[PDB]
């Protein structure tokens, strides 16, 4: 129904994850953990433990293992119908790393094509949000790109990103200077890369 | 050992209509509840169809109702779930899951189902160039562009599997196009560049499309 | 349909906004301008403003932004048996990082004494406008039990404040002792938390 | 002198009807293309309908498909937005505006607040988010109030009646999971003047004739 939200924690923490019950009128819920490519499993709940909390529920992880990073989903049943809750994204905690940056401009073969796409590159850092602001000329551009972002690295747990600004070949041959302005938690001034049409 | 086995899924026409299986094993589905669940892409977890265990009859979700048909086979113990007027927005993984009482404590794989206009076809590959400009420390960026192909999935792997450290494979971006697009990207020491050939193989099955491209400065 | 993107930029900067087009080639655009609480405004282009088809996009540039600039700017596109908005790109003014100056405000009594427990935490004065609070409960992480919310860009200093607050019953927030939101913010080299013990 | 004055917002429980209004002066509907947008909170602008000059063919949205109905009557010079089977996504501030390369929207009504659900009106209870020793820094002490549980929207908040503008952040409000609204407003302040200086925030809640003072103190 929606992107779930985050929740970033280290491994030995203690988290509860609250569902608030809508107008049932039971203590029908089921708790749900997925990882990324893979169905969702049931949660048996020893460190998992659910309650209730006035009428919402409440899920509770004693102590976090590596193991237990995942989106989680609450389920209410009626049970004459069913309903899932918005995820609930654990992710890992870990010192800021700031980005490293890189652009690449289009290929010829690209370009033969009839389309030029310029793509910026992000690499190994944390936490995950970033922001990436492109310029063709100098001229902030906006409405023409489209960012991409990696699962937490194993090992880690880092993140990288790309982000892509696509024009026509006839517009791209009317500029000259393409750069990408990265913008994070660890860059105390924006890092940006460039490069010159030619 | 209890499993459940889906197939049916792929891609259609708005409008279209596709009949999802379900392949029951170490167990009948007689005697338990059989759900469908969903998951678009990057989204959660949505509830779609639900049949009883003694009797038939159905509950759907609203976003369903009465698009959608599910129904099972005693005999060769089999849930379908039968979906017509299909609309861009029924874009989803699709699980079918077996409910005990408690919760849907089993599952089957998932099977995608795409519903667009767009015609499947197979990516173009463009290399993401190395650069002396574009360098952090010793170390080098350079990657694939995996661009305008329908639908998911791709797989992409860097010298046939062989170089994985490093690598970034970015999730499909949907374009207004219709199309989809993402770049594979991998960082080595920019020393190894001279000495060193970086291939990145694309695969893309739905359109029987296979391309191998030599990344280079 | 969505929320809009964001773009931060400075007084002399030049924009350009690309339209993202749909099946057009035969299409026809018109810009707009809003700014919060206000309907929007149709803008005039050709001196400040203007624009151009670039294939099937259109683009809006702005040559040299002024304060009156920041705003959020709308496409709309119309052709036959069409007619769409695009989404809305927010430009805000760029200044220096300033870290928030956070409050934490525990339950009142009089909302006790009603049967609720409200706990508020305040980011106030603080820039950029990404910030993320953490709810603890006796040191267990908080989800799903709190809202937020933010203010425009402030017209004094250009700075965002945000309140959080976490709502659980009365009894549930009685059982408990250690009430903390923890700030991560830019202009924060190491995360900030404040806290109270209930009953103090 | 060209003028769009809207009406007929308000409360409707999900599948009943609205009728929306947009009155024009300084000029005549019959001239001009009619538009109805609108805009749901923190979200984009959705173009929802409009009717043609002249001869009043309309035109959609889909996803207002056969359930909202587009009129304009010539003489009492008003445009008309029939809404049927609400659903609570239609949620929305929705203005009216006049059409006329160089061509656009170019006038626009105030805009009108629709809200869609099943939640019943009701006025705010307001709690006082009270100044302290750790509401205060190296001078200036944070203060505010609490505006809980109201529906719909909207609540104003004043201080001081209107004489407190200062530093004052009253904050979007938030849609509860019960279906209620709640919002705060703060306000910070010279510690010094916790002693003397009182500070009281007005509460108004229209929608349920609501009025609210509330004079926060320290604790
Ligand atoms: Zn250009
Ligand atoms: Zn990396
Ligand atoms: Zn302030």
């Amino acid at each position: 129904t929606q992107s779930p939200s985050s929740l970033s924690a280290s491994v030995g923490d203690r988290v509860t994850i609250t569902c608030r019950a809508s107008q049932s009128v039971s203590s029908a819920v089921a708790w749900y953990q997925q990882k990324p490519g893979k169905a969702p499993k049931l949660l048996i709940y020893s460190r998992f433990s659910g309650s209730r909390s006035g009428t919402d529920f409440t899920l509770t992880i004693s102590s976090l293992q590596p193991e237990d990073f995942a989106t989680y989903y609450c389920q209410q049943y009626s049970y004459s119908l069913v309903t899932f809750g918005q995820g609930t994204k654990v992710e890992i905690k870990r010192t800021v790393a700031a980005p490293s940056v890189f652009i690449f401009p289009p290929s010829d073969s690209q370009l033969k094509s009839g389309t030029a796409s310029v793509v910026c590159l992000l690499n190994n850092f944390y936490p995950r949000e970033a922001k990436v602001q492109w310029k063709v000329d100098n001229a902030l551009q906006s409405g023409n790109s489209q960012e991409s972002v990696t699962e937490q690295d194993s090992k880690d747990s880092t993140y990288s990103l790309s982000s892509t600004l696509t024009l026509s070949k006839a517009d791209y041959e009317k500029h000259k200077v393409y750069a990408c302005e990265v913008t994070h938690q660890g860059l105390s001034s924006p890092v940006t890369k460039s490069f010159n049409r030619g | 050992e209890v499993q459940l086995v889906e197939s049916g899924g792929g891609l259609v026409q708005p409008g279209g209509s596709l009949r999802l299986s379900c392949a029951a094993s170490g167990f009948n589905v007689y005697y338990y509840y059989i759900h469908w669940v969903r998951q678009a892409p990057g989204k959660g977890l949505e509830w779609v169809a639900s049949i009883s265990p003694y009797y038939g009859y159905t509950s759907y979700a609203d976003s369903v109702k009465g698009r959608f048909t599910i129904s099972a086979d005693t005999s060769k113990n089999t849930a379908y779930l039968q979906m017509n007027s299909l609309r861009a927005e029924d874009t989803a993984v699709y699980y079918c899951a077996r409910w005990s009482y408690s919760g849907m404590d089993y599952w089957g794989q998932g099977t995608l189902v795409t519903v667009s206009s767009a015609s499947t076809k197979g990516p173009s590959v463009f290399p993401l160039a190395p650069s002396s400009k574009s360098t952090s420390g010793g170390t080098a960026a350079l990657g694939c562009l995996v661009k305008d192909y329908f639908p998911e999935p791709v797989t992409v792997s860097w010298n046939s599997g062989a170089l994985t450290s490093g690598v970034h494979t970015f999730p499909a971006v949907l374009q207004s196009s219709g199309l989809y697009s993402l770049s594979s990207v991998v960082t080595v020491p920019s020393s190894s560049l001279g000495t060193q050939t970086y291939i990145c193989n694309v695969n893309h099955k739905p359109s029987n499309t296979k391309v191998d491209k030599k990344v280079e400065p």
